[PDB]
């Protein structure tokens, strides 16, 4: 089968820059007339979107910031200029030979200025407490870079058991990240303690952002 | 522009089979080649095979021979993918797609169908509204706890509230999936205007609405 090797596997690029992604085929994907290489953009949860077909043709409806080039085995996708909407994984695909095959993808991240998170804490809902459960939720929203540390403190003791952390994919508008940290306890365990704290440590400050409540 | 509309998410026991559909509107399926493409969680794309609906001719990646059967029905303008004797490695999102009107690119894609292969039964989510603790802007939340399998769809005010939303990818905890979402509005917007989290879970055929209400 034709193996398509993409490089880089991931890259970060700032707004307005030009960048290129490489796709190399294990054997030629060409006829006398065309290179049967196509490029797609995919964001998590959505289908792939066609950008470039037959190595160099711009798909209708796609911005003229995307261009493709190459022949034989060596292909290039160019993005110029890069915009915030371009945060996505990019795939090449060949159709010269069966089976059709895809490259393993290039994840494009947008580089921007550091931003501190906005932190919000949420006690268990009254409905969850009626059911006999208790989750404490903390949102750490619109920060950059993605690396961030969250710690839960219950009455002055740090706790990691039962914490579920989920990061959003990079925002297509402001290129920030957000994360949700949920501390799930039993209700009988929750109402035996009173002080609950979400602490966010991010490179935008040495002192953590602290949000807390008393049950 | 055209539209490819895929059938809904499915939970399948190991060893059973499932048949997915891809209904085309805006064009005649006889005038293109249809493809099915597999994407395992956090993985890349795998071409399964293709069909020419004008005569039914098929071509498969040998990897999927026996596992996958692609058909099409011109009477209903629909292409199908049957997956047989499912195992855990068949858990994936499956896409249909059409060729530019089989060696050109795939320019139109269905929205994907999530197939989960598991012996575990469906579990409906518990959906909890998250109001602020008992400024110029306020952040509200919705916790979607303990469902199986994926996916759920979450909206705010039936989708009319879409700016300022962060919906956090589902993850496994304690054997089930949990997902959450935040929405940030101006303090003159809430609680003055009602804000409701709407959660649909296809596998359990459930649809629940939770209004965010100030704590007391």
């Amino acid at each position: 089968d034709i193996v398509l090797t993409q490089s880089p596997a991931s890259l970060a690029v700032s707004l307005g820059q030009r960048t290129t992604i490489s796709c190399r085929a294990s054997e030629s994907v060409d006829s006398f007339d065309n290179s049967f290489i196509h490029w797609y953009q995919q964001k998590p949860g959505q289908p792939p979107k066609l950008l470039i077909f037959l190595a160099s043709s711009l798909e209708s409806g796609v911005p003229a910031r995307f261009s493709g080039s190459g022949s034989r085995t060596d292909f290039t996708l160019t993005i110029d200029p890069v915009e915030a909407d371009d945060a996505a994984t990019y795939y090449c695909q060949q159709s010269n030979e069966d089976p059709f095959t895809f490259g393993s993808g290039t994840k494009l991240e947008i580089k921007r200025a550091d931003a501190a998170p906005t932190v919000s804490i949420f006690p268990p809902s009254s409905e969850q407490l009626t059911s006999g459960g208790a989750s404490v939720v903390c949102f750490l929203n619109n920060f950059y870079p993605k690396d961030i540390n969250v710690k839960w403190k219950i009455d002055g003791s740090e706790r990691q058991n039962g914490v579920l952390n989920s990061w959003t994919d990079q925002d297509s508008k402001d290129s920030t990240y957000s994360m949700s940290s949920t501390l799930t306890l039993t209700k009988d365990e929750y109402e035996r303690h009173n002080s609950y704290t979400c602490e966010a440590t991010h490179k935008t400050s040495t002192s953590p952002i602290v949000k807390s409540f008393n049950r | 522009e055209v539209q490819l509309q895929q059938s809904g998410a499915e939970l399948v026991k190991p060893g059973a089979s499932v048949k997915l559909s891809c209904t085309a509107s805006g064009f005649n399926i006889k005038d293109t080649f249809f493809h099915w493409v597999k994407q395992r969680p956090e993985q890349g794309l795998e071409w399964i095979g293709r069909i020419d609906p004008a005569d039914g001719h098929t071509k498969y990646d040998p990897k999927f021979q026996g596992k996958a059967t692609i058909t099409a029905d011109t009477s209903s303008n629909t292409a199908f993918l049957q997956l047989s004797s499912l195992t855990s490695v068949d858990t994936a999102v499956y896409y249909c797609a059409t060729t530019i009107t089989p060696y050109n690119a795939m320019d139109y894609w269905g929205q994907g169908t999530s197939v989960t292969v598991s012996s575990a039964s469906t579990t409906a989510p518990s959906v909890y509204p998250l109001a602020p603790v008992c400024g110029s802007s306020v952040t509200l939340g919705c916790l979607v706890k303990g469902y199986f399998p994926e996916p759920v769809t979450l909206t705010w005010n039936s989708g009319s509230l879409s700016s300022g939303v962060h919906t956090f990818p589902a993850l496994l905890q304690s054997g089930l999936y949990t997902l959450s979402s935040s929405v940030t509005v101006t303090s003159n917007t809430w609680p003055s205007q009602t804000i409701t989290c709407n959660v649909a879970h296809p596998a359990s055929s459930t649809k629940v609405d939770k209004k965010i209400e100030p704590r007391v």
